[PDB]
DNA sequence: TGTATGCAAATAAGG
DNA sequence: ACCTTATTTGCATAC
């Protein structure tokens, strides 16, 4: 169930809807 | 924004590689062709739908704007590691996970291996133990 | 067939 | 050179 390979930190994606939220 | 400037970009950059019936990896391929720095159906992928960090698109977007403008005008290889053979380095990480510089290199020999990425597989085993907890 | 993505090989930078 | 922590990047494969 663990995610086992490396994960990009803080994707454009994620940060823009961070900004767009608050 | 700078946000709001990569995802128009990624936006245009897309449609326009549509319009023109090229798939992610032909273009990857392209741009190793006309700027000799190629990259893969993968990358391109992520860097279309913005799954890449805010740094990695800065540093790709002007590599990509290159054949953008175009169309409307280094590292190694990644080694396969045979599933035998991570099947052997996956026991010895169980009872030695940092074997020594000597080791890796033994290891190395007798998997007819290149030392260095007998080297960097125990270094990126012992951080998904880290990771995975 | 082409795209998305799990897993992880290779690289970046500090010590 | 070769560890560390952090991150970029691509096979391989499931859609």
């Amino acid at each position: 169930r663990v995610y086992q390979g490396v994960r990009v930190k803080h994707t454009v994606k994620d940060l823009l809807a961070e900004k767009r939220s608050g | 924004s700078d946000l709001e400037e990569l995802e128009k970009f990624a936006k245009t950059f897309k449609q326009r590689r549509i319009k023109l019936g090229f798939t992610q990896g032909d273009v990857g391929l392209a741009m190793g062709k006309l700027y000799g720095n190629d990259f893969s159906q993968t990358t391109i992928s992520r860097f279309e739908a913005l799954n890449l960090s805010f740094k990695n698109m800065c540093k790709l977007k002007p590599l990509l704007e290159k054949w953008l403008n175009d169309a409307e005008s280094k590292r190694k290889k990644r080694t396969s590691i045979e599933t035998n053979i991570r099947l052997t380095l996956e026991k010895r990480f169980q009872d030695n996970p940092k074997p020594s510089s000597e080791e890796i290199s033994m290891i190395a020999e007798q998997l007819s291996m290149e030392k260095e990425v007998v080297r960097v597989w125990f270094c990126n085993r012992r951080q998904k133990e880290k990771r995975i907890n």
